């Protein structure tokens, strides 16, 4: 048992017709102090998987090293390491889920909520969540912490059931994700303006966008707002 | 220690065609100990019926209180109180004890004598009004009653059909609650006759 | 509960879902969370249902008496001030979280108020367990210069977010529109996206199914003549 | 819960109720609170359901191994003591058990040991355990004789569970009856308390307080 | 202070037919007032004609189901591909649960299948492994909303024959699989109306001598 | 909250962020924390929104009644009324208020009233959770008798930093200018102040 | 104070009440009468917190004696029991509530019926053929449920009570030093001085 | 388990131990023997936490029976009481300590003397003319301080005990269902089967 | 504590105050919080003195043994050894450490290790209770590739402000310069830095 110290906020994600999108801001908070501003919380594994992590950053860095070490290990005595016997998203997720549940069972959790996003060998989209309790679930949209409350409802308007996935293009999905990140920036006090976004497409592979910003913000109406009830000036 | 489940008991009420039905079990206990099998929880003031579940001293006290208030109401207004009005009086009275409440779940049932409309309503311990078309549930087996009513109920049942439905909803809900049972009564209420039937049920 | 308020061109609109819960149980599937304070001042309430109802009627009563005393139509800032000073005095123990809106001689107004008596001003607001689902929609689709039709749509879209995504909210959407120079139109069950499907079976019983010990005619009549 | 067991001329009667609750909510009315350890030994279930089930079927295994190794039926004294010694090892960890280990052997005669999760092991003639125990004791204490016929003893046990099921909110459902002879136990049926109450009221003239 | 348990909601229901068995469960997965997933399956085919659901804390539920499936796998290796009977499965699961008596799997488990005479069978477990064979059992969030209904509409409790006035019970006639599915759907539809954690979808696994079949129905998503 | 008030050559300027918070949720991102208790006596509010609003409403009432009887109150008088409320009710309030006003004899004045209800007259003051991060900056960059533009820049830059580091603070930067020339409201949006 | 019992037979009400008074570690007394005559045909037994029991009993007694004088008339047992319920229900929301449980046994001279009322400290009232407070009912109710008849004689009631007290003496951990038994019928209140 | 007494007279040691066993609310048994014979001329009575009492008593009994066989010889009461003290003193700093108090009464055949040893769960040992554990001494020690003589006969010891038990039956709140009395002298251990 | 480390054109400079505290009592007013784990890899210590000393002593042991076997360790390697200790023992440590070193290939480097045992490579870092008050100042005044004198001034001015506001900090300002030219210790007394 510990308490999280340096933390990362929401990770949000969804399926579209040919793949998955996942996104997370570049902030490492220290309570209400916005301490660290260049923190990458999306970690690609191979070129078919991206692992998005929220919660304690020291524990994130530990998981990050487990994943790098996993790639090394898979290559050993493996002539098909960059082919049929490469690491799948489903393999990477199950390994993490195993670790998370074991760690909660020893009363010493990795204080995180993790989303694993990717595309399988056969082109099927993979999207699954696991957290500090070893709880796991899948859904056409997934989000952690704050994102579960504000991003999910927006992303669910785009993809509301399984049948909506073939109907959703990468442009529409990216637009929805980018818009959700703006909303989270308006409303979550532990969010930052800067974020990373990654698309794992079954045709175009893995696109990983760094240094994105929330833009097209509506603030103008602020000037018309005076007092808290009766004040006119 | 939780006042609303020291004594146990349940009340359910339903609407049908030109009639309402209100029913209750007869148990009073001190937790595990059954104490009385004749503790009726439905009272009436003129043609307005009031069932009350919860802490038994408050049940008794509130009946005595609404008898007091409806009696004075009648003397001044020169007419019997209607269900809609009584519902508001119950709500008012409970909220007046907002920070030291009576630990009860009251249920009102009756037919408006002018319009002929059948009426039911439920309250939380602090006066909030639930005015439902279909049914109202209250007491330590309220979850079970919600389950029964939600599938058993259909609208516009004839008095003697409604009787079977409300009786079955009560009985089977009581049999899945340790603190309810030990007898049961069902009131079938029409505009100018009210029939009260005691049910035969298991006594454990 | 999900409640919202949205300003438009010539007035203000409020909406709300219709679910009230006792813990995980739905007590009422069609609850009325839109309250009239005066003919053209309505407020949506979340929190403790008895508190939102009671505090709304008390202030409503006093507003009526005030209106009669001053020979003027009541203003929203009066309802706001009376509500907040009452709620503040009770230091949050009266669990009423309200979106207060209306039209009066001064114009159209939209406020919200927390149980501790803190207030705010805005063109769009939301409160309750579904407020985050709703606000996400408001922050996504709100713009300046909404028409009446656009605001009703936005408001009920925000209530739908709550209905679908928040377990504390569900069933139907109620709306009330307060436009300058017109009667307020309270639109009870403006939407009905949750009708229960037909059951597989009828559970109507054969008569005589239930065991009975005694019957008696209960005398509801007063004492009789002759 | 109400469970009893008593010694008499004809062996041992064991009688239990059938109810299980999670707070006020009645989870089941069809729980088998008599554990058939083996064809000659019975145990009752009070306190922890799993603790009683798990460790008393475990006990059956230890009893089987004993008579394979010793070529002789295990004594009730020895069988009960295996269970009590086991639970005593776990003392403090949070086991919950109140049970009567019942058997009829050649050397001992009919024997009941009350065994308990904080280590108590008591030989006795009459034992009642559970939330309804006080009610069952009352009927037992005023009608018990060593010279009860097997038929009357079976009824007394049934009637005592009935008394508890009526008054105790946490006892009810049905009564399960067993007669323990030297040649083994004999099951004497499941008796719904609903139907049993009305039958007993009529035939006995008891429960005048209740309208039927 | 770290709390190793959570509550993912959900409601499940198992009914033993004369020569079949059903195990139903909703597909909604929740934490507090949020929906994690509208379709997260909860009832599983475990091989040897056994279906299983471990409801409550999903992490513990998943771990148990995984371990039981694995138990079946090794039963085959160790006992010459012998078929694991439902009663044997039940006893095995007791030992799985009780093995964690002092740090329990926070779940209410139900399994279903056929016994060795081909009769329908359901078994129910508490978190630490006490278990009963049962005809009819709901578990999880809306269990209390469902069981009293089933008592009345499956076992005909409190129903008597018209005319006899209480002297003659409504007789306990035998139910078909289509008749049972009707009661399951009405059970979950009613539960959906009144319990906030029940909804989204209903998935039913049916077990006959011919194997394991699936049926799925939408539920209200509010 | 990040709030501050700064005296300069022609009077005083008040400044604030616009974030109201219930835990991590931003309940209001366009809050007005600069409140008017008299024509040219304003305050900055930090702490409980309920408490600071209730206090300001009462102070406004006292100063309106003061005015009717004795004419325009001094900024010192306004600060004293605030203090009386904050000091006598210290056990039930969470309020850190900066009072700022413009007299014609006394010119610009600033009084800060921290949690305990003490009063402190200063050339400038900073308060709210965000203030902690700009004690260094503000102490190094404040001089007396700045011009209107220099003072606007000081506040803009200061609150920009406070907002940058304090997650509780954010939104727009509001300012209120108090001089002989009247009362001027100012607003600065994220894209202006963030890049500073 | 520990055990108090009541039973209503054909034509009388019988109250039995334990004689022991315990101050923690020692039994201070073994002949304590836990009863007060409210009127010539009404008796009230009591048990609960030390001091409060007698204070409450005597307070009620004074009020009923006052009523009797003012109206030159004896209140019915139902009326007395309602007054007493109200006083306890009043007290339960007080600053310091009376922790007192009572049985009221009276013979109604108007209806010629014996009546037994059970009222706990919350003001929870119930009319009964037989009753008890605390743990007493747990041991005795199964015997009374078996043997009780509405048409029992006063001596049949005493025999059933004798059996009830024997079960208590067998299975209760506490030595309550026997019971004082009192009978309430058409001729008033008398004490059975041997039990 | 509640009351256990010991008294050492001229030529014997007498142990008296209550017969009741209470599981919270009910008396489960009224004929329980709270004693174990350690050797032909040594008896140990015990009281304390449920389960631990018997587990400890039997453990000691086995160890002394083992010693007797190995050496073909009976340990002196002093020796047995020292072994027992050490085991309790060992236990008091354990993970889960034995909550057991004991009286050891033995006749030393070498010195031809009766001996009574009082040992509490901490392993606090004391040789005494008479002793008790728990609350028993509070009621009885003033009688024993008055009447006790080193040269009393076995029957004078039993009469003094009869008086001690009567005081307990008068002033103790708990019904302990009488005592079983056992005598330890030069001829071994026997039970007084009427008390 | 007020501690910081700053990379510049010729390498890196570490800086610290000299106050050690047990409650309000200054247990040591001339503490050396700049500690050497290798010839040109040093650290700044904040948190529990016992914990940070024990950690530094162990790290120095590891890097001495590393050196004997594999030659001079990188600054990154040193930071990793610190992290391993701080991360694996997070439940029993109160230690916020800044690691700073000079390689010849990598030049000046700075790694900060906060309470949880995470690692963060930065151009400069600040930590200790006093750091909160200079987030604004340091963010506004740091540029990359400063000269030795500009960097010395930056640290002097920064820690001066941190000391001015944080009662936990105080005493002298110590600095350690790490370049190709060797290792230089610096000290600045109250009368110099207070008046800045
Ligand atoms: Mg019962
Ligand atoms: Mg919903
Ligand atoms: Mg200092």
């Amino acid at each position: 048992t510990q308490q999280p110290i340096v933390t990362g906020t929401s990770v949000i994600s969804m399926k579209y017709d040919n793949g998955v999108i996942i996104a997370a801001d570049n902030l490492g908070s220290y309570g209400s102090l916005l301490r660290f501003n260049g923190v990458e919380r999306l970690i690609p594994v191979g070129d078919n998987t991206v692992v998005g992590i929220s919660g304690d950053i020291s524990d994130m860095q530990h998981i990050e090293r487990l994943l790098k070490d996993l790639v090394t290990e898979n290559a050993y005595d493996n002539p098909l390491a960059d082919a049929e016997e490469a690491l799948e998203p489903s393999y990477i997720f199950e390994y993490l889920a195993t670790v998370m549940y074991q760690r909660r069972s020893k009363m010493n959790p990795l204080w995180n909520a993790i989303i694993v996003a990717g595309v399988q060998s056969n082109g099927d989209q993979f999207l699954r969540y696991v957290n500090l309790l070893g709880v796991t679930y899948s859904s056409p949209t997934l989000a952690t912490g704050f994102g579960a409350h504000m991003a999910n409802p927006l992303l669910r308007k785009v993809v509301d059931r399984e049948s909506d996935i073939p109907k959703t293009t990468v442009q529409v999905a990216e637009e929805a994700i980018v818009n959700a990140m703006r909303v989270l920036y308006y409303r979550d006090a532990r969010s930052s303006r800067n974020f990373s976004l990654a698309i794992i497409d079954k045709n175009t592979g893995l696109t990983f966008k760094k240094n994105l910003q929330v833009e097209n913000m509506k603030w103008d109406f602020a000037k018309d707002i005076k007092g808290y009830g009766t004040q006119k000036i | 220690s939780d006042p609303s489940s020291i004594n146990g008991g349940i009340v359910v009420a339903m609407t049908g065609k030109d009639c309402v039905a209100i029913a209750c079990d007869l148990r009073l206990g001190s937790q595990s100990l059954g104490v009385s099998n004749k503790f009726e929880k439905i009272f009436h003031y003129g043609h307005v019926f009031l069932g009350i579940t919860g802490l038994a001293t408050d049940v008794t006290t509130l009946n005595e209180m609404f008898r007091y208030k409806t009696n004075l109401y009648k003397l001044k207004e020169e007419r019997a109180i209607e269900p809609e009005t009584f519902t508001q009086l119950v709500s008012s009275s409970l909220y007046e004890r907002r920070f030291g409440p009576y630990f009860v779940g009251p249920v009102v049932a009756g037919i408006n004598s002018k319009s002929g409309k059948p009426f039911i309503a439920g309250f939380d311990l602090i006066g909030c009004i639930d005015e439902a078309k279909d049914f109202i549930v209250s007491g330590t087996a309220s979850d079970q009653l919600f389950g029964m009513c939600e599938s058993l109920y259909e609208p516009n049942l004839e008095p003697e059909d409604l009787f079977e439905t409300i009786s079955q909803a009560l009985l089977n809900a009581a049999d899945r609650d340790a603190l309810s049972g030990w007898g049961a009564v069902v009131y079938i209420i029409k505009k100018d006759e009210v029939v009260k039937r005691y049910l035969k049920m298991r006594q454990d | 509960t999900t409640i919202v308020g949205v300003k438009f061109n010539n007035g203000v609109v409020i909406a709300a879902d219709t679910r009230s819960t006792q813990g995980p149980i739905v007590a009422d599937k069609n609850c009325a969370k839109l309250h009239r304070i005066s003919p053209k001042i309505w407020c949506a309430g979340a929190g403790t249902a008895a508190d939102t109802e009671a505090v709304t009627q008390l202030i409503g009563s006093n507003i009526e008496l005030h209106s009669l005393y001053t020979s003027r139509e009541p203003r929203v800032v009066s309802a706001l001030q009376m509500l907040k000073q009452h709620l503040f005095k009770y230091q949050g123990h009266i669990g009423a979280y309200l979106i207060v809106a209306g039209v009066d001689p001064t114009g159209s107004h939209l406020f919200s108020i927390h149980a501790d008596g803190s207030t705010d001003v805005g063109y769009y607001l939301s409160l309750g367990s579904g407020s985050l689902a709703a606000m996400a929609v408001l922050e996504s689709h709100w713009k300046q210069d909404l028409t009446k039709e656009e605001a009703i749509k936005l408001a009920s879209d925000a209530i739908q977010a709550g209905i679908w995504n928040d377990l504390g909210s569900g069933s139907n959407v109620d709306v009330c529109v307060m436009e300058i120079g017109k009667d307020a139109e309270y639109l009870r069950n403006y939407l009905t996206p949750n009708v229960r499907e037909e059951k597989q079976k009828s559970y109507k019983f054969p008569r005589g199914t239930t065991a009975v010990l005694k019957e008696s005619i209960v005398n509801i009549c007063d004492i009789q003549e002759e | 819960t109400t469970t009893l067991a008593f010694r008499f001329q004809g062996g041992i009667i064991v009688a239990v109720d059938s109810r299980a609750t999670a707070g006020n909510w009645v989870a089941s009315q069809t729980v088998k609170k008599v554990i058939e350890i083996n064809p000659f030994l019975l145990g009752t279930m009070a306190g922890g359901a799993a603790d009683c089930q798990f460790w008393e079927t475990w006990l059956g295994s230890q009893c089987r191994l004993h008579e394979l190794r010793e070529k002789e039926r295990i004594s009730v004294a020895a069988a009960s003591k295996i269970l009590s010694n086991l639970v005593y090892q776990y003392k403090g960890a949070g086991l919950s058990m109140g049970t009567m280990i019942c058997g009829y052997t050649r050397k001992e005669g009919p024997t009941i040991y009350y065994v308990d999760s904080d280590g108590t092991r008591l030989k006795g003639d009459i034992f009642c355990v559970g939330s309804g125990q006080t009610f069952a004791y009352g009927v037992l204490d005023s009608n018990y004789k060593w010279d009860l016929s097997v038929e009357d003893a079976l009824y007394l046990g049934k009637r005592s569970i009935l008394a508890a099921a009526h008054r105790d909110a946490y006892s009810g459902g049905s009564v399960n009856l067993y007669h323990v002879t030297e040649d083994g136990w004999i099951y004497h049926g499941n008796h719904d308390v609903g139907e049993l109450f009305w039958k007993v009221k009529e035939e006995e003239g008891s429960f005048n307080n209740v309208i039927g | 202070q770290f709390n190793p348990y959570g509550d993912n909601g959900g409601t499940i229901l198992g009914i033993a037919g004369e020569d079949f068995a059903v195990l139903a469960g909703d597909t909604r997965n929740i934490t507090d007032y949020s929906i994690n997933s509208r379709y997260e399956p909860k009832v599983f085919d475990c091989g040897d004609n056994i279906v299983m659901s471990a409801n409550g804390f999903a992490a513990d539920g998943d771990a148990l189901v995984k371990r039981f499936k694995n138990s079946v796998k090794w039963y085959h290796f160790d006992h010459n591909d012998k078929k694991l009977s439902i009663n044997s499965a039940a006893r095995n699961i007791q030992h799985l649960l009780y093995g964690k008596r002092f740090f329990p799997y926070y779940v209410h488990t139900i399994i279903a299948g056929l016994d060795e005479d081909g009769k329908g069978a359901v078994y129910s477990f508490d978190p630490v492994g006490s278990y009963e064979r049962e005809q009819c059992r709901a578990g999880g969030a809306a269990a209390s909303l469902i069981m009293p209904f089933l008592d009345n509409q499956v076992n005909f409790k409190n129903q008597y024959e018209p005319g006899t006035n209480g002297k003659v019970k409504k007789p306990l006639k035998y139910l078909s699989v289509e008749e049972v599915i009707k009661l399951v759907r009405d059970s979950f539809t009613s539960a959906t109306e009144r319990h906030i954690q029940v909804g989204d979808g209903l998935e039913i696994l049916i077990v006959t001598k011919d194997g394991v079949r699936k049926e799925f129905y939408e539920l209200k998503r509010d | 909250t990040s709030i501050m008030a700064v005296t300069f050559k022609d009077g005083v300027i008040l400044g604030a962020d616009s974030r109201t918070t219930t835990g991590a949720y931003i309940a209001n991102r366009v809050t007005d924390k600069l409140t008017r208790v008299h024509d040219k006596i304003w305050c900055c509010r930090s702490g409980s929104a309920a408490d600071t609003q209730a206090i300001a409403d009462i102070v406004q009432y006292h100063l309106e009644l003061y005015t009717s009887q004795y004419g325009t109150p001094s900024t010192e008088t306004a600060a004293s009324v605030f203090k009386e409320l904050c000091y006598e009710n210290k056990d039930n309030l969470t309020a850190g208020i900066i009072v700022a006003g413009y007299d014609d004899k006394n010119k610009g004045e600033v009084y800060t009233i921290p949690l305990g209800g003490s009063v402190h007259k200063l050339p400038y003051a900073i308060a709210g959770s965000g203030s902690t991060f700009i004690y260094g900056y503000c102490d190094k960059n404040f001089r007396e008798n700045m011009s209107k533009e220099e003072t606007v820049d000081f506040i803009k830059h200061s609150l920009s930093q406070a907002i940058k580091w304090d997650g509780s603070s954010g939104g727009v930067i509001r300012m209120v200018v108090l001089t002989a020339a009247g009362v001027e409201r100012l607003i600065f949006y994220p894209d202006e102040y963030e890049q500073l | 104070m520990d055990i108090i019992l009541g039973i209503r037979v054909q034509d009388s009400v019988i109250l039995a009440s334990s004689k022991a008074v315990t101050r923690g570690i020692s039994v201070l007394k073994d002949s304590d009468d836990k009863t007060r005559q409210l009127s010539p045909h009404t008796l009230m037994s009591f048990a609960g917190e030390a001091g409060d029991t007698v204070q409450f009993a005597e307070y009620i007694q004074a009020n009923i004696q006052l009523y009797s004088i003012r109206e030159d008339y004896e209140l019915s047992p139902q009326a007395v029991s309602s007054f007493v319920r109200q006083e306890l229900a009043k007290s339960i929301r007080s600053r310091r509530p009376y922790q007192v449980n009572v049985l009221i046994g009276g013979y109604d001279k108007k209806k010629n019926k014996p009546e037994l009322y059970q009222i706990d400290y919350l003001g929870t009232k119930v009319e009964l053929p037989y009753g008890a407070h605390g743990y007493s009912g747990f041991y005795t109710f199964s015997l009374l449920d078996h043997h009780y008849r509405p048409d029992m004689t006063t001596e049949e009631g005493l025999d059933l009570l004798k059996l009830c007290v024997q079960e208590l003496e067998k299975r209760m951990p506490m030595d309550f030093k026997g019971v004082i038994v009192k009978i309430v019928d058409k001729d008033g209140i008398r004490q059975v001085d041997d039990f």
